[PDB]
């Protein structure tokens, strides 16, 4: 089946700036490649179809282009509306159609460093067999960002599950959570939990710790 | 004029 | 006046089967071609299936053939998706679409208005959630201020809300008083096939040991109702 190829995966913007977001075809597709925005909690809306016609209600701003196997979907000048995700879909091989993978499209903002908290296991939770330990990134721009879990200075690896919030309506930062689960007796046997964090903001990386049993 | 029936038969049934 | 209004989903274990509705009304709705769309957890959007006006000619996803099987009755304004063999990788929000028609044409006119130009109407999704897990409601434990002086002004507290099965929780913190600041996480699903997420919120450095901070986790699909205290580890 052909594959559909978006790029980029990410990209920031403020409104009033021009975004253009393409699409690869593994093979012709001639025209057939619609468009479509999505926020979350939301059903996708069609943008554009026929690579180039606009959907009636869609603004003006979005425009489609290109031919074959190369599109791009642009918007001329953001708004607040705009950030969202973006897909592609391929309609040339109908009866079976394929989606690109997306491009989420988010507000720009002056890079902010995260303050970083680390929380240990609670004992009511450790008298249950299991402990969980929360690293919290808060308030930072941009997403990317490194979050090293480091036990009795060992680099750890497969224990641990990271989430990040939205970008915040008001302030445009993200927050993150990494949480490290050992099990009772697994997190007894160690005694220094470190959550070392690599971000641009900052110019070294930031370790919080604590000693179990302080 | 052209029969729907006809034309969607080979579009989904097309190899 | 177009729409698409789904129903049926919910949670169901593996190998069971579902069927979901879309009742469509405000058109035609045997002068259309009709979709199935899926979008699981954090995922892109992947299609499942098409069936024509009348439902004589259908086509499946490879990921889904021959366990999913689209239908349609026309004289109910219906469409259907028998979802048998369910597996975990069916989790997802499912959305009927209708086919759009090329604006310049009124009436069907072959691949010039039809099949080719996207989906102009969907449905609002249902989510599907295929699991062993069974209802159960959290656990809720601290994530106790550190008592470090560290920052000067600003401290972080939170809950962490651990083991439920299924989603949603919802969290608040003093019954509703303290909302600026409070970051909740979405859910992770734990190996276990229970969900886990964290509650926080920053807060003044000087309002540790002063006020009192409580985390208001509640689980429907449980009827679990938990207020937990979240006050500094005192210090033997
Ligand atoms: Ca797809
Ligand atoms: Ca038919």
């Amino acid at each position: 089946d052909i594959v559909m190829t978006q790029s980029p995966s990410f990209l920031s913007a403020s409104v009033g700036d021009r975004v253009t977001i393409t699409c690869r075809a593994s093979q012709g597709i001639d025209r057939y490649l619609a468009w479509y925005q999505q926020k979350p909690g939301s059903a996708p809306k069609l943008l554009i179809y026929a690579a180039s016609t606009l959907q009636s209600g869609v603004p003006s701003r979005f425009s489609g282009s290109g031919s074959e196997t190369d599109f791009t979907l642009t918007i001329s000048s953001l708004q607040p509306d705009d950030f969202a995700t973006y897909y592609c879909q391929q309609l040339s091989t109908y009866p079976t159609i394929t989606f690109g993978q997306g491009t989420r499209l988010e507000i720009k903002r002056t890079v902010a460093a995260p303050s970083v908290f680390i929380f240990p296991p609670s004992d009511e939770q450790l008298k249950s067999g299991t402990a969980s330990v929360v690293c919290l990134l808060n308030n930072f721009y941009p997403r990317e960002a490194k979050v090293q879990w480091k036990v009795d200075n060992a680099l750890q690896s497969g224990n641990s599950q990271e989430s990040v919030t939205e970008q915040d309506s008001k302030d445009s930062t993200y927050s993150l959570s990494s949480t490290l689960t050992l099990s009772k007796a697994d997190y007894e046997k160690h005694k220094v939990y470190a959550c070392e964090v690599t971000h641009q903001g900052l110019s070294s990386p930031v370790t919080k710790s604590f000693n179990r049993g302080e | 004029p052209s029969k729907r029936s006809f034309i969607e038969d080979l579009l989904f049934n097309k190899v | 006046q177009v729409q698409l209004v789904q129903s049926g989903g919910g949670v169901v274990q593996p190998g069971r089967s579902l069927r979901l509705s879309c009742a469509a009304s405000g058109f035609n709705f045997g002068d259309f071609g009709m979709h199935w769309v899926r979008q699981a957890p954090g995922k892109g959007l992947e299609w499942v299936a098409v069936i024509s006006y009348e439902g004589r000619n259908k086509n499946h996803a490879d990921s889904v053939r021959g366990r999913f099987t689209i239908s349609r009755d026309n004289s109910r304004n219906m469409l259907y998706l028998q979802m048998n063999s369910l597996r975990r990788g069916d989790t997802a929000v499912y959305y009927c679409a209708k086919e759009n028609r090329d604006r310049n044409y009124d009436s069907w006119s072959a691949s010039y208005s039809d099949y080719y130009y996207g989906m102009d109407v969907w449905g609002q999704g249902t989510t599907v959630t295929v699991s062993s897990a069974s209802t159960k409601g959290p656990s809720v434990f601290p994530l106790a201020p550190s008592s470090k002086s560290t920052s000067g002004g600003t401290a972080a507290l939170g809950c962490l809300v651990k083991d439920y099965f299924p989603e949603p929780v919802t969290v608040s913190w003093n019954s509703g008083a303290l909302t600026s600041g409070v970051h909740t996480f979405p859910a992770v699903l734990q190996s276990s096939g229970l969900y886990s997420l964290s509650s926080v919120v920053t807060v003044p450095s000087s309002s540790l040991g002063t006020q009192t901070y409580i985390c208001n986790v509640n689980h429907k699909p449980s009827n679990t109702k938990v207020d937990k205290k979240v006050e500094p580890k005192s210090c033997d």
